[PDB]
């Protein structure tokens, strides 16, 4: 049973090829109905006149008006529901733009996102039916590595879905998305790929996504750094206290003085340990 | 008064008290008055500028009620405290603050407390990603299990490459920073 | 009793005089007067005593009306009772076998959030319980509701009464007509009923269930309501790029503008949108879907492109539908704005072709002619297109017709080098037949750069040479155009050398050429004819001479950008500019304190007088947009009374008919001709009144040439920039530094400020603040700034130019 009304209606093969109270004109393929062309007015067709190449249509007059029967789309699209999507392919280099994506949309409708990828003039219809395959490579090619953010984000998630991280990691990347793919980087343990997606992130005021991705493996990276550049100053000191190398002799006094510069007076910090916090000497491992 | 005197004298309104506090550099007071203002803002202020005078008891106590809870998790092995880490990362976990939860795995020696965070989170790759490193590999492996399985994978970063870490030499943290304010 | 605020002692005389039709007029009266908000409870015994127990429905009705709107207020016939004269002998009301009186009694009482009739409103529900009509039932699940919101969340409204207590809401949903009033709060059971009543529906009760419970895994099921909530959940099933094809959000839409001519407007910009989306450059914005609409196929018949031409306009529809329509053409197609536009302006430019797109006023032709041009000068393949249609522009043969035509084509070939070789024959034609500068500016310009290309040049020129019409600017652009390219590639009787002779000639010296120019005394005081009569120093040829300059184009030009373009379709533009795009002694002492982010003026009421000022009121008035946000409120000023009063203050009002000075606070007190006496705490300007508005640098400039500016004064202590002292003194006289009008180099950059206002004065404010900060070795008077000043008959002007200098007030009691 086919959505649009038959106003009225002609078979050409064994497609039916009618007009619909919309003005549409349509064919009947496979018990699918398909758009051929649309109608400005109301129409009618009078029959399908070989000599002219033309179906001959009629108005509220008893003239001729003529539309010529769409037959490379027709043939692509009947090829299609017969499940004969190689055939339909053939029709494709005569199918423009727009018209390559839509015959593919019914390609795939039918079945068979790969055929219709190929024919797919536009590179997003190319790119969904990638995610859809569950080609990886294929829709990381038709994102392009350089920016398409938002082919990558949706690449990204279906990589993690498959638990391929590392088509994944590389999707993050070109996406960036700085809070997320620290999550899938700093699972590291040795902090391999996740400095370079965090490095703003410590001057940003992102210092929660900085501190994960250096301290990973015992090391300092720039985890202190990112503490420092922030104005978090206390912060710094207090990490350099925890692993002693004794640096916090040197982050006390920068941040004391950031005391006396920020309003304080009774817990000003310019001593050692006389006014509120405690250079290195007071502090200990 | 930037060094309180006038100031002492009078501190009646809530708001004349928090100014006050900030003034001194002794937050100890704000709090109170921050409290007295019935505000949470006030509260993070305040605890921002007692991690300026050193000593973060004060700040975990504001930035709790403030509900920073992540903030403190970046706080604390910073801080060099683990058992307060630790109670930040599940307070955290329910928020599902990924950069909250997400941070204490990390900064104690092993890697669980993020197993199981993201495991309620549905993150199971990055779930068997963290826990495969240090070695839980059984936990790892766990995540794939009740979801998606497949963890031979090896991406940008290691997926099982050992991620042991000290965590904080300090025996006296910086909760308990020395101070004797003037 | 329109509104007549004392008749209250007619009306008590009204209320009771045996007669039934006076006492119901007199109730009628009461209620209109209240309603406006007027004097009423004098009357009260007398309106409660002829209608309480009757079934008598007027009276009944009119006194339960009375029971709504004011039932607390009232009390000398009332007092304050649990069974009230509201409800005492409404109980009879409330059962009276007519169903009116009940229902009206049960109405109001359950209306209420009363609680001093609380316990009468309970069983109220008795009268509707029994349900004689549509208006019956849905009374009452709208009473129990109220009921269960008078502090009855609990137990005392929830079940049942006898039928109802808050379960007609269930019963609703099976019975013939559906009504709930369970929106939120109310019992579980009648929400799941509702959902039961989606299928056995009454349509207004369709309305009552949906609010309540909306989404259907149905098409609909029937009935306006349903249907209203479905198009919100069809949109949810498909958000993406817009609704692109209008659900049934279609029929609201058009009402949304019924002045008249924006609905089509609207409805073009729709149906462009929906055509296709396109590449979705500058001007080429149609969003929605790629195909529904497709375009251009060549077996569709009779296509896409009939509608296509439509927002193709010259004026084809009317105004408002031809702006949408002209940016709707160039939406669809074009390369950017720029194909279209230029099959687009070959319709509206001038042309010998049709007489219905040319105009012998010069300006419009000019404008056309520069639009076509543009699109060259964007894009290569239009220069192709434009250059024989400016020849048929000029076709047309007047003196004006081709003088336009000239101006634009000759910047053109600025652009275009030796590209337009071809057009200098067909431009000279209409050289001849002159009555205006623009035709000899812009011939004399092609011909000038053409000359290798032609050779006629001698006898073109000479003609206007002696020939006459209006020749200033003739004579600036002659100067620098006559010579050009290569030095000897013409002759008729004067090759390129006397064009060189003639060039100078015109320019500013003297020469018999072409039989002598018309006029040699140059256009506008600095232009002069010095600079070219230097040059030529390769006679005519391109070199580093006025060919070079010729044929060549001064700094970047490329797009529609306005770099030798204007910027779409000349009609289209007049319209865009247009949008602006706007955004008994008394002593006081005082302060303005704040704390908490509150502020109020301190006030201190001093009684320094040993004498009686008891009787003592503490007033803070409101002048005009001046205002109390609350008055000092203690009974103080007594004998040897110090008292601390704070009168909390607004500055953002209406205007009230007393003074309008800084501010008046009034203490009262013991005095009976100057019982209230008006003193003042500290000061408050007239500047206040003021309110603040901004404006952009099209709505400065459309307000500058509004009305004159002319007005300046050099204020001191604007040494400093807009940002600092002059931002902040110009708030206070409600004004705000924005937009600017500066031309800023190593020369220039004086800050300048554009400053508008919109005064509670009949007036909008507006100033320029130049800030006159050394940027050159002879500064104005160095440090200050001269603030350019109007206000709209510049009354507010002088408050800008004052209040920009200084301004502090402090106390420390």
């Amino acid at each position: 049973e086919i959505q649009e009304i038959v106003k009225t209606g002609l078979w050409v093969g064994d497609c039916f090829i009618y007009t619909s109270s919309v003005n549409r004109l349509n064919y009947y393929v496979g018990g699918e109905i398909v758009t051929i062309a649309h109608l400005d007015r109301t129409m009618y067709l009078l029959g399908y006149i070989p000599k002219d190449n033309r179906l001959y249509l009629g108005d509220k007059e008893l003239n001729i008006v003529s539309y010529s029967l769409l037959v490379s789309v027709l043939e692509y699209q009947t090829a299609v529901m017969r499940r004969d999507f190689s055939m339909a392919d053939k029709v494709l280099p005569t199918i423009p733009k727009e018209q390559r994506t839509r015959v593919a949309h019914f390609l795939e409708k039918q079945g068979f996102k790969q055929q219709a990828l190929t024919v797919s003039t536009d590179p997003e219809h190319r790119f969904e039916l990638a995610l859809q395959l569950g080609e990886l490579k294929i829709a990381y090619q038709l994102a392009v590595e350089a920016e398409s953010e938002q082919k990558w984000k949706q690449l990204a998630e279906l990589a993690i879905s498959k638990c391929q991280f590392s088509l994944a990691q590389e999707c993050l990347h070109h996406a960036q998305d700085y809070g997320g793919l620290l999550l899938l980087a700093t699972a590291s343990g040795n902090a391999s790929m996740v400095n370079k997606l965090a490095e703003g992130a410590e001057r940003d005021g992102k210092n929660n996504v900085a501190f994960m991705s250096y301290f990973l493996q015992g090391k300092l990276d720039a985890c202190l750094e990112l503490l420092i550049r922030t104005g978090r100053l206390p912060e710094a000191a207090f990490l350099a206290r925890t692993y002693l190398p004794s640096q916090v002799s040197r982050v006390v006094k920068l941040w004391r003085e950031n005391l006396s510069k920020v309003n304080q007076k009774a817990a000003e910090s310019l001593a050692d340990p006389t006014e509120y916090e405690n250079l290195f000497p007071g502090l200990k491992e | 008064k930037g060094y309180p005197e006038v100031a002492l004298h009078f501190v009646k309104d809530e708001k004349t008290r928090f100014s006050l506090a900030l003034e001194c550099g002794n937050i100890e007071i704000a709090l109170e008055a921050a409290k007295a203002l019935d505000d949470k803002n006030c509260w993070e202020k305040l605890g921002e500028v007692a991690l300026l005078q050193g000593n973060h008891q004060i700040v975990e106590m504001c930035y709790q009620r403030t509900k920073n809870f992540d903030k403190l998790s970046f706080l604390y092995l910073i801080t060099g405290n683990l058992e307060k880490l630790r109670k930040m990362m599940k307070i955290a976990e329910i928020r599902k603050d990924m950069s909250g939860h997400y941070q204490n795995a990390l900064y104690l020696g092993d890697v669980s407390e993020r197993v199981r965070i993201l495991k309620n989170c549905g993150q199971k790759s990055l779930a068997y990603l963290s826990a495969a490193t240090h070695g839980l590999d059984e936990e790892a492996e766990s995540l794939k299990e009740t979801f998606d399985p497949e963890k031979e994978t090896i991406p940008d970063i290691d997926p099982n490459a050992k991620l042991l870490q000290p965590p904080a030499p300090i025996m006296p943290l910086d909760t308990n920073w020395p101070l004797l304010t003037v | 009793m329109d509104s007549e605020p004392p008749s209250e002692i007619s009306l008590k005389n009204d209320l009771e005089k045996g007669d039934v039709k006076s006492k119901t007029e007199a109730l009628k009266k009461v209620i209109i007067m209240i309603l406006n908000g007027e004097k009423l409870p004098g009357l009260l015994m007398t309106i409660i005593r002829f209608v309480l127990p009757l079934q008598d429905h007027t009276i009944k009705k009119l006194l339960l009306v009375f029971w709504e709107i004011v039932p607390k207020t009232t009390p000398d016939g009332r007092l304050l009772h649990e069974m009230i004269l509201v409800c005492d002998a409404y109980r009879k009301d409330l059962q009276h076998p007519n169903e009116f009186i009940r229902g009206s009694t049960l109405r109001f009482l359950c209306k209420l959030k009363e609680a001093e009739l609380l316990e009468p409103l309970m069983p109220a529900i008795r009268a509707c319980l029994e349900h004689r009509h549509s208006y019956v039932r849905r009374n009452a699940v709208l009473a129990i509701y109220t009921i269960y919101r008078n502090f009855e969340h609990l137990i005392p409204d929830a079940p049942e009464l006898i039928h109802d207590f808050l379960v007609n809401e269930k019963d609703a949903s099976c019975k013939r007509n559906a009504f709930m009033m369970l929106i939120h709060a109310d019992q579980d059971r009648a929400l799941d009923y509702l959902s039961t009543c989606i299928d056995q529906v009454q349509t207004f009760g369709d309305i009552l269930q949906l609010v309540i419970v909306e989404l259907i895994y149905k098409v609909c099921h029937a009935n306006p309501s349903e249907r209203a909530r479905f198009i919100r959940c069809i949109y949810n099933l498909l958000q993406s790029s817009s609704p692109a094809v209008k659900y049934e959000a279609a029929g609201t839409l058009v009402t949304l503008s019924s002045a008249p001519t924006a609905i089509k407007a609207a409805a073009q910009c729709y149906i462009d949108l929906i055509i296709k989306e396109s590449d979705n450059n500058v001007k080429l914005i149609v969003l929605d879907r790629l195909v529904e609409l497709k375009e251009h196929p060549a077996h569709e018949r009779v296509l896409q492109d009939l509608v296509m031409d439509i927002l193709r306009v010259l004026s084809t529809p009317d105004l408002e539908v031809r702006k949408k329509t002209l940016q709707l053409a160039l939406d669809l197609v074009s390369s950017r704005n720029v194909e279209e536009l230029v099959i687009v302006l070959k319709k509206e430019v001038i042309k010998t072709n049709n007489v219905s797109e040319h105009e012998d006023t010069d300006k419009y032709r000019q404008l056309l002619v520069r639009t076509l041009h543009s699109c060259s000068v964007r894009f290569p393949d239009m220069a192709a297109n434009v250059i024989p249609v400016l020849m048929e522009f000029l076709s047309d043969s007047n003196e004006a017709a081709a003088a336009d035509v000239l101006e634009f084509v000759r910047e053109a070939i600025q652009r275009f080098d030796n590209l337009r070789m071809l057009i200098v024959e067909k431009m000279l034609e209409v050289f001849h037949a002159i009555k205006s500068v623009k035709i000899y500016r812009g011939a004399l310009w092609i011909l000038g750069e053409y000359c290798s290309t032609k050779e006629d040049i001698q006898s073109v020129m000479t003609e206007v040479r002696r020939s006459l019409g209006e020749i200033p600017i003739v004579e600036s652009e002659i100067k620098k155009e006559a010579g050009e390219l290569k030095p000897e590639e013409e002759i008729t009787v004067g090759p390129v050398q006397k064009l060189v002779t003639e060039m100078g000639t015109y320019a500013t010296q003297s020469a018999l050429s072409s039989s002598r120019p018309t006029k040699k005394e140059e256009d506008r005081p600095p232009l002069r004819g010095f600079l070219l009569d230097g040059d030529f120093f390769v006679a005519a040829s391109l070199a580093t001479t006025l060919t070079k300059i010729a044929l060549r184009y001064v700094a970047l030009v490329q797009e529609k950008k306005k770099q030798n373009s204007f910027v779409a379709e000349a009609m289209l533009l007049m319209a865009t500019i247009l949008h602006l795009g706007k955004s008994d002694p008394v002593y006081a002492e005082a302060y303005v304190h704040v704390n908490q982010y509150d502020i109020v003026l301190d006030v201190l009421v001093v009684n320094q007088t040993s004498d009686t000022l008891q009787n003592c009121t503490l007033e803070l008035a409101t002048l005009g947009d001046l205002k109390l946000v609350e008055k000092p409120s203690p009974l103080t000023l007594a004998p040897h009374d110090f008292a601390n009063i704070k009168a909390n203050v607004k500055v953002a009002s209406t205007e009230n008919g007393i003074i309008f000075g800084n501010i008046v606070y009034d203490v009262s007190g013991a005095a009976s001709d100057r019982n209230c006496v008006v003193l003042s705490d500290i000061h408050i300007d007239i500047m206040d009144y003021i309110q603040p508005a901004t404006c952009t640098d099209a709505e400065f400039r459309q307000m500058w040439a509004e009305f004159e500016w002319e007005n300046k004064v050099t204020v001191n202590t604007n040494m400093t920039d807009l940002n600092d002292y002059l931002q902040h003194i110009l708030k206070s006289t409600n004004m705000k530094c924005l937009t600017p009008e500066k031309a800023l180099s190593g020369y220039c950059g004086f800050m300048a400020a554009n400053l508008y206002a919109r005064s509670i004065f009949g007036e909008d404010a507006l100033a320029n603040v130049s800030i006159e900060k050394p940027v050159h070795q002879g500064p104005d008077a160095a440090v200050t700034g001269h603030i350019r000043i109007r206000a709209k008959s510049q009354g507010m002007a002088l408050s800008l130019g004052d209040k920009i200098n200084l301004s502090q007030k402090k106390t420390s009691l």
